[PDB]
């Protein structure tokens, strides 16, 4: 009951995702090979939410890496986590994606998701009583912005009840690495904002804000990178795999964080973030760790909360802890900070106690907000579509695979629609 | 399989060639006998030698490559020299007699001669691809055989294939060296196919390289064999993320989506940054930070140009080694932030990394020295109209009397072509007038 | 009791049956030389299905062996597996078929099907009850479809009433190695139609696909693609030599395939199929062996079901398996795809399940489908045969032999006419 | 046992023979003195030496094959060369003045004389068969004996035997290189037992050869001894799956039935794919795949033909060694796809693949490389109709001056034959004229 299908995309799909099972098979005891080594029953009780258990005790997940470029797969398969997934889950293309979001969602992408949409079948008439899916893409790729939600747009014509939400890397201005970034980005937010149930807007600017001042690290990767983000993705869902003492699926939070339709997009937060040292400094609490869930520093998204107001937040918290100075830490704050949330929404906070934390600490927590600041994204990224697209630079590498302009004017109205959607309800009573 | 196919067309084009297919020799581990040695019991097409050596059978590897001259000398030192078993024996196609200096010898008289040969060569090797990239054109403007047969080869690649990419490496005139007197006839006709046909044309010229190795690198006294070690590492890198792993790969074709804006901008000069002799290679700092800044100054440029004389449009950073990408993203911030680097109004995003794990490697007898990063910079500017101010003036001189006129007429083309493609050339020039100049309201 | 004789009939013919008499060898432990090394009495409760045991417990199969030309047999012979026939048994001619049918039907073929037929008496008279036969043979070759079609129309006349069913391989047109293959296969379609029970119709490049999709062969030789038809037909009288739970004859089958008579041709299928290493990836269930066994890419005729409906089919599971899930999967499977059956039969499935797997795994099954869409078969060779023969190309090698014009007309509106069989019976309420 | 019997007629027949019967010996493991050595205690007729070779008691093998002369000299070289044991002295008939380049010396004055000896021949090694296959007659049109007395054996074959296959290998005369001046006369007349007696008539010509030696294989400077190397690889495969085992056997039966449409169409040109000099072995593809597209390249033909100025109407694909089908079958649907290969739209299943397991030998000092597979393509099409208007047109300006007429009326024949057969010859090429042609509605 309450599978997951996970459909990791692209290039950066696949390194977050190869990063997220290397954790979740931490999680349930996952042997590399694919063997159960574990020594605690509530490590199997739920772990068909993300495992098919095969024949023999061997685990094989629910997940589909999909690729328009042989080369992640060759390296996922080579590594040491090749062995866990099933060979009838690679699929991919030969011809790259161009990082150009017309090749990955009409020419080189149609072509390529019958054969992905029947592994799709292959997965959900397997399952007992699917809950939902979720893609790990990229909005700034080739494949993890086109093909992404190309998959998606078919997915709700078969699945149209069912929570499909993203982890989606959203470009920052601060760091860029790609040059259509915003052409790319801009006509893939028009596809998140009709067809998605929840939206983790997650930056890179973020991470490394999170790596050098919290974690104190010298050099990130994006293999450090996304390990602190499949470190979020383990708790969103945790209450859906441990027992809790406040349950919480993707359903639960879905329902009582999203105010109005469309405005899906949600800002992560972890804590604790220690160095390795600076850990037996800490005492580790629930208002330790509650002030660093709201704590600007801690954002996965690199916004300020303080340039809106929270609508709604969630707390995850993951451990043997109490629930009154859980109840209170989250009363004492939106007490205190009151003009930083929304007031015609009371208890804004919505919060959920699991009952087993991370593998090598306790009491940790998940920050979810859905802040009205994510408008700062938003407009970011209109002002260098706004910037290009006044030239029409760029643009014959995208007519020329099957789009044309009013594919964008209508795209960049779309973002700019719900600027003024997260406008509407940040002021205005 | 990313495979690509070199064409070495002409002096200067198979000359290069032998100081590129000396490199991929030593990135790939071949010995000149095209043999893999005993100790790599490891995945081949993994380090994925099969983008330019299509692997013969019982351990042999053979380029994908076309040797291509109309004059039987420049081949004949590549048989023997050292490589004279590495090329397949069909693949080194030669003439009889050179374009000899004549655009119109290259494109109508001679070349056509040799062009069905040489085209059923691609063929052969078209055939044997799986996943076809695009090919690269090796060769010269200011040849016979650079120039004229180039023009009809392009022609021909166009209509035959059509969907892949066509990079060139030419060699631009330079300005005050110059050993053919009429280097600017033969460089305004090689205009026609070069923006028209290729993709993605990149100039280089020789005293601008001649800057690099006396000035950042201490040789006394280059000849052609020094210049084309350093043409190849530039290569070497385009076409490194291909062909081996690392975060932020990037195809052929991530290059002209990243750094090419419209449909005729398409001539981005290259750069890169760790030209250091040995001695000044202690002394280092030799950090991303710096490689970085490297590459923006004016003078370690491959083009007798001055970027503080135009703007830039894109660039393209792709990197090989021990790197660390946040030191690359604080790298780019300072680049945003000195006003002495001009973007354009209308980018505003800058520019496009990439990233390689695998190392160069030093070329035996070469010129540079061990080093653990390594950057090139492939980045429009619009200073780069300034390369051609400097050379329409010397075509216009020459023709304003008519010169060379009798030669060319005589062999297979018309005064009239003269006349339209120095009006092809006077609007490219015009184009970048007009795409260096932001739009107010 | 239920007796089988075994008749392989040109060279492709006795590739099948070579290997056939392989894996059936190894069914009953037989050793190469003919002697038996088994363990289990169930082996030995039903040999006489295909073996005359012989003096000092030697078993000989009841299989006959005909070819016009010394080549195969003394391939045979020379073998692994010469040894294990009877001397008698390998009837052949010199002068070679020329890939001719006239020259195996009338010319060289009535020379020597009187010294067969008597061989035929020779395994007839001295078997306790013949249930049925079974040619192994091909329609496109000289001695597979024009001396088969001889032995099989002077059976009839000898013994009218035992189930004669032939595994024929057809043409398919992506795959061509013989000129005049539509002119050898219309001129014994011609005779299959009125003279047999069942015909399983085998292609080549159906047996490809399943090689490189399913069972993700490199480099597949006919030594291969019969390997798998011959575990075909050991799965098809498996019921007739093993007990079972459900059981099932020849003549059971038989009885509910076939609504109409002349609409005896059948698409077999076969479940499981994987690549080693991708055997401890699929957990092996009833529904996983299901979904192999109606999915169009397992089917070793070279069509696609969806093209019409399933008059009926034929389920027959090997192994220690379950009645519900049996009989379950065999329910969700006529709801689901409703459409893909004709409506006019009620439970268009038949179940039979054995109790004996192959000698590897557990839980193998067979699909034998009668499907309308089966006509794709005999209008791809009637567009190739009416555009030969509008030129009378080919034509003196056949009427040099005997043959004369009249046979082809007849027989090209013989095979045209079934065609007009599928169609009626595939739609029309 | 599926014996058969070569007969080698002439100059030119018994040239090729040499180089036949020098392949079978290597073929089967025979010295040039007969005899098998002692590592082969294994099946002879398992190996089936016995289609070629009949066993003498005691070891020794000694061909079915005549080879026929109205020369002394021709076979005064065959005794003695080599070969001066491995023959049978009764199967090598001399006359003592050939046909001297005329048609009606080698069919009615000198060609009579010796035509019972030979017939009575043919008797003592036909009454020796068991399962008799078939005679392989060698020749070329336009010597006297290769066409005056072929001609003679061809009408007494049909009426003692008449069932069997008869194939001939002919030398059809090039288009320019010619070394008799009729030439063209004794190839008219041989052109009326070539279509009547003979089942399958195989043509080929030294120019389409010369040019095979020289591009493909790197020979300077071919003699008559290097093409006849070449020759017999297309009759040894072609004749191989008589006599090895492999899957999709091929009798001499099964190319009529599957290579020949209608009664008089018979006149299939050969090729063979992997004709690879030693150097040029390695920059090898030489799989499956590309050795079947290098049959269907109109520089590869074995005539002065380009198929592309006719359609196929039939192939017939003979390979020898290392064979996966499937890798054919994928090669073939190539073949379909492409439309530079026309098929007639009454074919439509293209053609028949043969395989066989046992690959070919190089012969000693000869041209060819190791190559592990090989691949003959017998195959009609309507292009060597153009081989025919080429040659008519030489006889009918000769014969409208009525040229060299006096010597051939003075030895047997009339005026009025030369009539007869150049409308026999002119009804031909009419009839591939409206082979070549669909039928509409
Ligand atoms: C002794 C002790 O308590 O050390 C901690 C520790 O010092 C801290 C700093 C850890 C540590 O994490 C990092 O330094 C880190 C490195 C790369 C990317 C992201 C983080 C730790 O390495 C990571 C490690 O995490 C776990 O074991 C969780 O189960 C975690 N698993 C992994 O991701 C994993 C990492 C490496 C090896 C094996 C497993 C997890 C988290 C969420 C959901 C599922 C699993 C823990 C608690 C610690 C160390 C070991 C120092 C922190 O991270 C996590 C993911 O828990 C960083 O901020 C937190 C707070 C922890 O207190
Ligand atoms: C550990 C394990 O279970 O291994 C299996 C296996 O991996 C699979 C992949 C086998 C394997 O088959 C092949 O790889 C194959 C090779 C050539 C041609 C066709 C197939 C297997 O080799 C073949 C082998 O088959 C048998 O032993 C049956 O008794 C089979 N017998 C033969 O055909 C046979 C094979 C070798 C020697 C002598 C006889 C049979 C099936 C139906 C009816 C009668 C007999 C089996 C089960 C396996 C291996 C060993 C890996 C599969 O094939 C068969 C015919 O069972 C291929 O798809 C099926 C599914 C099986 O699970
Ligand atoms: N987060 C992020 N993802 C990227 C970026 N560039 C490419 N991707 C992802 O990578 C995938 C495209 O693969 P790509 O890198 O083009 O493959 P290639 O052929 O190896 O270059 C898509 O899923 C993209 O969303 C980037 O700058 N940021
Ligand atoms: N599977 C398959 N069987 C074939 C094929 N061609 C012939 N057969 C079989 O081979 C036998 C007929 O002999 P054939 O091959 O014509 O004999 P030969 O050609 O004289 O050696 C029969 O048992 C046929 O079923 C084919 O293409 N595929």
């Amino acid at each position: 009951m309450r599978e997951i299908v996970h459909i990791q995309a692209g290039q950066c799909g696949n390194q977050i995702g190869a990063k997220f099972w290397e954790v979740i098979s931490d999680e349930h005891g996952i042997d590399p090979t694919g063997s159960y080594h574990g020594d605690s029953d509530l490590q199997l009780e739920r772990i068909n939410v993300y495992y098919n258990e095969a024949t023999g005790n061997k685990y094989v997940p629910r997940a589909i890496l999909v690729d328009l470029e042989p080369g992640t797969m060759d390296s996922v398969r080579s590594g040491p986590f090749g062995q866990i997934f099933r060979p009838d889950n690679f699929v991919f293309g030969q011809s790259g994606a161009g990082n150009n979001w017309a090749k990955g969602h009409y020419t080189e992408g149609a072509e390529l998701v019958d054969s992905v949409l029947d592994v799709v079948r292959k997965e959900s008439e397997s399952c007992d009583c699917l809950q939902g899916f979720q893609l790990t893409h990229s909005l700034g790729g080739g494949t993890g912005s086109g093909m992404g939600t190309l998959l998606i747009s078919k997915i709700r014509e078969e699945y149209p009840d069912r929570i499909m939400n993203t982890f989606s890397v959203m470009p920052s201005p601060k760091v860029s690495d790609t040059v259509v970034e915003p052409y790319n980005a801009t006509l893939s937010v028009h596809q998140l904002v009709e067809n998605t149930d929840e939206t983790y807007c997650i930056d890179n600017e973020a991470l490394y804000d999170i790596c050098f001042r919290t974690l104190k690290l010298t050099t990130p990767t994006y293999g450090d990178l996304n390990h602190l983000v499949s470190a979020t993705m383990s708790g969103v869902t945790t209450c859906l795999r441990f027992p809790g003492q406040l349950n919480a699926d993707l359903r639960k939070l879905a329902v009582n964080m999203v105010p109005f339709p469309r405005l899906h997009f949600f800002m992560p937060g972890f804590a604790p973030l220690t160095s390795r040292g600076s850990q037996q400094y800490r005492a580790l609490t629930v208002p330790e760790l509650t002030q660093q869930m709201f704590d600007s520093k801690n954002m996965m998204a690199a916004c300020d909360p303080r340039h809106g107001r929270y609508l709604t937040v969630a707390a995850i918290f993951r451990g043997r802890m109490s629930m009154k100075e859980v109840d209170e830490q989250m009363l004492n704050v939106q007490n205190k900070n009151s003009s930083y949330f929304v007031e015609w929404i009371p208890n804004n906070v919505k919060t959920a106690v699991c009952d087993i934390p991370p593998r090598g600490l306790k009491m940790s927590a998940t920050f979810i907000g859905n802040s009205t600041a994510i408008q700062e994204l938003f407009k970011r990224i209109s002002e260098q579509f706004t910037a290009m697209f006044r030239r029409k630079a760029f643009l014959h590498w995208y007519t020329g695979e099957g789009m044309d302009e009013m594919e964008f004017t209508e795209a960049e109205s779309n973002m700019n629609d719900l600027v003024s959607e997260y406008q509407q309800y940040q002021d205005a009573t | 399989m990313r495979e690509c196919i070199s064409i070495h067309v002409g002096q200067a084009g198979v000359q290069i060639g032998n100081a590129c297919w000396e490199l991929y020799c030593l990135e790939h581990g071949i010995q000149p006998d095209g043999q893999m040695p005993s100790d790599k019991t490891i995945g081949g097409g993994d380090d994925s030698f099969n983008t330019f050596f299509s692997e013969t059978g019982a351990g042999k590897h053979v380029p994908r490559a076309v040797f291509v001259d109309l004059e039987p000398t420049v081949i004949d030192e590549v048989r023997t020299g050292t490589y004279r078993q590495l090329f397949h024996p069909e693949q080194l196609i030669t003439g009889k007699e050179d374009a000899a200096n004549n655009y119109a010898r290259g494109h109508y008289t001679i070349g056509k001669e040799i062009i069905d040969l040489v085209l059923d060569r691609i063929r052969k090797l078209a055939d044997q691809c799986t996943g076809l990239q695009g090919f690269l054109v090796f060769h010269s403007f200011g040849g016979g055989t650079g120039s004229g047969f180039t023009s009809l080869l392009m022609e021909r690649l166009s209509v035959d294939y059509g969907k892949k990419s066509k990079l060139e490496f030419s060699i631009y005139p330079a300005p005050q060296v110059s050993t053919a007197v009429v280097e600017p006839y033969n460089s305004i006709l090689t205009t026609h196919t070069t923006l028209e046909h290729s993709d993605c044309a990149f100039m280089v010229d020789n005293e601008a390289i001649y800057d690099i190795c006396r000035r950042n690198l201490d040789i006394e006294r280059p000849t052609y064999t020094n210049l084309n070690r350093l043409i190849s590492q530039i290569v070497s890198s385009i076409t490194a993320s291909l062909r081996f792993d690392g975060a932020l790969n990037v195809d052929l074709t991530e290059f002209q989506t990243n750094l090419v804006p419209y449909p005729r901008i398409h001539f981005p000069l290259a750069t890169y940054a760790p030209v250091i002799s040995a001695e000044k290679a202690y002394h280092e700092q030799l950090s991303v930070a710096e490689i970085t800044n490297a590459c923006f100054e004016p003078a370690n440029q491959m083009v007798k140009c001055d970027p503080r004389h135009g703007k830039y449009m894109a660039c393209c950073l792709l990197y090989r080694g021990d790197v660390v990408p946040k030191d690359v993203n604080a790298a780019i911030a300072t680049i945003k932030t000195k006003r002495s680097i001009q973007f354009v109004d209308w980018c505003p995003t800058g520019f496009k990394v990439g990233i390689n794990y695998q190392p160069p490697t030093v070329v035996p007898g070469g010129d540079l020295a061990k080093v653990q990063r390594a950057v090139c910079m492939l980045s429009n500017t619009t200073a780069i109209a300034e390369a051609w101010a400097r050379l329409d003036h010397k075509f216009d001189l020459m023709y304003a009397k008519r010169a060379f006129v009798h030669w060319y007429v005589g062999e297979g083309m018309e005064e009239g072509e003269f006349s339209e493609a120095r009006e092809d050339m006077a609007a490219l020039e015009k184009d970048y007038e007009e795409v260096g100049v932001d739009s107010v309201e």
